[PDB]
């Protein structure tokens, strides 16, 4: 058939239209500097942004409002918004009563539900079952982490190499396993040698030494000397 | 208006004068709800609890649902949709009262039960009221009062075209 | 006072702070005051 | 000066800034500036976000922060409504708190030098500071 | 965490096979007999364990030309992968990828 | 058992729930209910001494120090110093908002203030309270003599509003005329200092806005007007405000029938 | 677009710095002069 790149698995990342949104929205904004109290991370729905049982609450713990936040974060994510979407809201809230919300990308842990075709709990750690969901391979796994990004001042900083063990530990972390790991052999592809792709690819290790250097010797040739 | 829970004294007889105070035909007592003829019931309504244009419709009946053929025996169908007051799962009172265009029905229940259990498997408009918290919530006479004052004329809301 | 009360010595106003480093041989001298440096 | 100058000062350990009688608090930091002085700019830069909390009815954007790439130590430099200017010393280990006892001293005499001078008076009185401060009780 | 991740049960979008050649109901189920265990805990102590939930087709389960809904923003779909070799920093994390 | 209303945690709660001088002197408020003490104790707060009538309801949830007497007391008793048909009553320690947030935290557009301004009556007071709360009102007022906030009927009819569930509410003084014609000046118009007024929910009515709002508010219309009064006086026309609307109603209603009506929508929820 | 406006956004812990006057400096003090000794009389039972 058709191979989307003829440098396979190079997909830096996302198309150049969702990631300007994905700056957009996602984007950081600049703290005036004040004396924080209490940072919240609450996890909202993005459609219906509603005052609920622990956000109200928390928000009305100070005699401040519910709802400002709430239609202030429900009519900005009313449009460029999913629908049945929930989200991890960082809040910031000052000495003066100021606050400064961010907007996080939903992270792996509720997220597998989307990939493994599973629900919570039946995702239950090694000590609770034994048995896990659906597998992965080491691409399923690459892939998501080009959704969550903790640097958005910095796309590519760091490079997917160092924080995408992460999320393939949550889920390992709650049993899910890999085919490229607790296996005997990994990812059978009969589009060629079933064997030999392991000594086939011992070489697209090697044009990653020539990157590995390369990524991250950009980094601090980014910023000062 | 209807009062459907095991309710108590007075906090109908200050509902019972919404009914007249806004001009309602009268009044479904969903009784044995509490007491309605009582000397303090009246009397909470300062003696317009009596008043001309409110016959007291005290209603005998149970959660058999047969009460909803009596909303059928009410001035029949096409006059009094859904009527449930419940939390705040549902929408709004500026949502589904500001949207008759219509005839419907009104009803007030009590705290510890609600309804009567077959109230809400016959509905298709319940009615919910804003609140300061979730599990905090509002009177059983402060709950008729924003809607027995929003169902009253509704003339406001037709120059509230847009 | 609290106990054994030493006040360190004070100054004017407008002499009392950034005072003039400015000496005679081995002396600092000020139109106020004079003390060995 | 109409009036010989005063020779007492209050004791009063200021722990706040105003503008009784400023006019201009500007200050001057180093970005490239890593190393060298990492105690001296973080005094610096400590006091203009413990001077743009100043104390009076004023806006308090009549403080200033500039970015000098001369590779300076951080200098502070306060003028007055008069406008003579005030160099604070930035020694080596002087924080912040120190910083505002310097100048709401020199301060206190360039108010009482204005007064001296026919300058008027902006007193001091309780305004929106001496509450929000009180709830800090 | 409780909410804030994006939570559905959709299935797979394939756009082609990892292969060109498909395997017939029994080579899905020959290398599908291997995927009844896992190497849970790596030590001296080093065990085996159980595996349910494995597909029809391994080979075209995620592999390759296979794309996942997990999309947040409305001007967007499921992402696909279709070659192989170019690995982004991928083999290095093939083996020491677990806790050895 | 105490079958004793001479008994000296008897004459406590009486001097508790009745008098109001020798309420805070001590720091304590009244609170009856079994299943309202529990939505207290919920959210950290243990009663002094709770007393239990001698009988069968006797839920433990908290027992081993509730901060201890978990006194039982006789039926007799039960009647005396407890109006109120509750098996299970206790007092609790007062809580404080501060009088200067008032006058200096003074958000600018959300700000929609309540006053009661009369001699009222428990009951209607403490219903307003809870509703007023019930939509996150700020600065809850007192008046010349309204009912203590702390009143044995006041926190029945409350029905665990009073404690900081979410209520800024707040509490004036006496001034020096028997009036309080200087309970205004030193903050309600430093409640203008944030903008708008309107007086309604008197018996008698005048200019009478009446309902009639059109516009969605510019929703960036960072004034916000105040609450209202009981009886019929001009005292609210003396003050400096020339803002005048007196609201009344449309239908046949009566007293207490107009306030729920009005601040109902008359709340902050301008936005529809 | 951001939080509560009214006075000037003073930010920085305004609750802090009271400006302590002269009696409470030579209060503060002679205070944790008496901490200094109550830390070595202690020392001087162990």
């Amino acid at each position: 058939p058709k191979t989307v790149n003829i440098e396979p698995g190079s997909n830096r990342f996302l198309d150049p239209n969702v990631e300007a949104k994905a700056k957009d929205i996602f984007a950081v904004p600049e703290f005036p500097n004040k004396a924080v109290l209490h940072n919240w991370r609450f996890f909202i729905k993005a459609g219906k942004a509603a005052t609920g049982p622990p956000v109200g609450q928390e928000f009305s713990k100070l005699g401040l409002k519910a709802m400002d936040f709430a239609k202030a974060f429900n009519d900005r994510t009313k449009p460029h918004f999913k629908d049945d979407i929930e989200l991890i809201v960082r809040i910031q809230v000052y000495f003066d009563k100021s606050y400064i919300f961010r907007i996080e990308p939903p992270p792996t842990a509720w997220f597998l539900l989307r990939a493994i075709r599973k629900k919570r709990g039946e995702t239950g750690p090694v000590v609770l079952r034994g048995n896990y969901c659906a597998y992965l391979t080491l691409e399923m796994c690459y892939e998501i982490a080009k959704m969550k990004q903790m640097s958005w001042g910095k796309v590519e900083y760091p490079p997917i190499e160092v924080r995408v063990r992460r999320v393939v530990g949550q889920a390992r972390r709650m049993g899910i396993a890999i085919i490229g790991i607790d296996t005997v052999h990994s990812s059978p592809v009969k589009g060629m040698t079933e064997k030999q792709y392991l000594e086939e690819s011992e070489k697209h290790r090697k044009v990653h030494m020539i990157q590995y250097e390369a990524l991250k010797a950009k980094e601090l040739e980014s910023a000062p000397l | 208006l209807v009062l459907d829970n095991i309710e108590d004294p007075g906090v109908l007889g200050t509902l019972l004068r919404t009914a007249s105070g806004y001009q309602y035909d009268a009044i479904i007592a969903t009784n044995h709800c509490a007491d309605l003829y009582d000397h303090r019931v009246v009397r909470a309504a300062r003696g317009a609890h009596f008043q001309t244009s409110v016959p007291i419709y005290t209603l005998k009946d149970e959660d058999g649902d047969d009460v909803y053929g009596l909303l059928n025996h009410i001035v029949e169908r096409n006059n009094l949709l859904p009527l449930c007051y419940i939390a705040q799962a549902d929408a709004a009172g500026v949502d589904g009262e500001t949207a008759g265009t219509q005839t419907g029905f009104v009803s007030s229940p009590e705290a510890p039960v609600g309804r009567v259990f077959r109230s809400s498997v016959v509905g298709a408009a319940p009615v919910p009221l804003p609140a300061p918290r979730q599990s905090d919530s509002s009177y059983a006479a402060s709950l008729s009062r924003e809607l027995a004052s929003v169902s009253q004329a509704r003339e406001e809301l037709l120059s509230d075209f847009c | 006072f609290q106990s054994e009360p030493y006040f360190e010595e004070e100054i004017e106003a407008y002499r009392a702070h950034h005072r003039p480093d400015v000496y005679v041989y081995k002396y600092n001298v000020s139109p106020t005051h004079l003390s060995l440096r | 000066a109409k009036r010989p100058l005063a020779v007492v000062a209050p004791k009063t350990s200021h722990k706040h800034l105003f503008l009784m009688h400023m006019e201009k608090v500007t200050v001057t930091v180093s970005p490239l500036l890593f190393g060298y002085g990492h105690t001296l700019q973080k005094a610096a830069l400590d006091f203009y976000r413990r001077g743009l909390s100043a104390r009076s009815p004023f806006p308090s954007d009549k403080m200033f922060l500039y970015y000098s790439i001369d590779h300076i130590t951080p200098k502070i430099e306060v003028t007055w409504l008069d406008g003579s200017v005030y160099v604070p010393p930035l020694i080596e280990g002087v924080k912040a708190q120190d910083l505002i006892q310097m100048v709401m001293e020199q301060a206190w005499l360039a108010a009482d030098r204005m007064s001296a001078e026919g300058r008027v008076l902006n007193p001091i009185a309780i305004d929106d500071y001496k509450w929000e401060q009180l709830i800090a009780f | 965490k409780r909410s804030g991740k994006p939570s559905d049960l959709p299935d797979y979008k394939q756009v082609y096979l990892p292969y060109d050649t498909a395997p017939t109901k029994t080579e899905l189920d020959r290398e599908r007999r291997k995927f009844m265990h896992a190497y849970s805990g790596r030590m001296e102590h080093r065990k085996m364990v159980e595996v349910k939930d494995v597909p029809q087709n391994m080979y075209t389960y995620g592999k390759e030309g296979m794309s996942i809904p997990i999309s947040i923003f409305k001007d967007q779909a499921d992402p696909v992968i279709g070659p192989e070799w170019t690995y982004p920093g991928i083999f290095e994390n093939k083996i020491v990828a677990q806790h050895w | 058992v105490i079958d004793d209303v001479n008994h000296a945690l008897v004459q406590h709660f009486l001097k508790l729930s009745t008098n109001d001088k020798y309420r805070q002197a001590r720091q304590m408020l009244v609170i009856g209910g079994r299943a309202m003490i529990e939505e207290l104790c919920r959210a950290g707060h243990r009663p002094r001494h709770l007393m239990v009538e001698c009988g069968k309801p006797i839920p433990e949830f908290l027992h081993d120090r509730r901060k201890t007497d978990v006194v039982l007391v006789d039926r007799s008793v039960s009647v005396a110093v407890t109006p109120g048909s509750d098996g299970y009553v206790g007092d609790f320690a007062i809580p404080t908002p501060p009088m200067k947030e008032k006058l200096i935290a003074n958000h600018q557009r959300l700000n929609r203030v309540l006053v009661l301004d009369n001699i009222e009556d428990p009951g209607v007071l403490g219903t307003l309270l809870r509703t007023a709360s019930g939509y996150q009102y700020d600065a809850i007022i007192a008046t010349n003599h309204c009912a203590d906030l702390y009143d044995h009927r006041v926190v029945r009819a409350a029905r665990g509003a009073h404690f900081q569930t979410s209520v800024p509410i707040y509490t004036l003084k006496d001034e020096d005329g028997d009036d309080v014609y200087g309970l205004l000046n030193h903050i309600v118009e430093r409640n203008n200092l944030l903008p708008l007024c309107y007086i309604a929910q008197a018996d008698a009515a005048g200019v009478d806005g009446e309902t009639a709002g059109t516009q969605t508010g510019f929703v960036s219309s960072p004034e916000a007007p105040v609450g209202r009064v009981f009886r019929s006086s001009v005292v609210g026309a003396a003050p400096v405000p020339l803002p005048a609307p007196r609201q009344s109603d449309s239908s046949y209603a009566a007293s207490l029938s107009r306030e729920l009506a009005s601040v109902s929508q008359a709340r902050e929820e301008l936005l529809s | 677009a951001a939080a509560a406006a009214a006075a000037a956004a003073a930010a920085a812990a305004a609750a802090a710095a009271a400006a302590a006057a002269a009696a409470a400096a030579a209060a503060a003090a002679a205070a944790a002069a008496a901490a200094a000794a109550a830390a070595a009389a202690a020392a001087a039972a162990a």
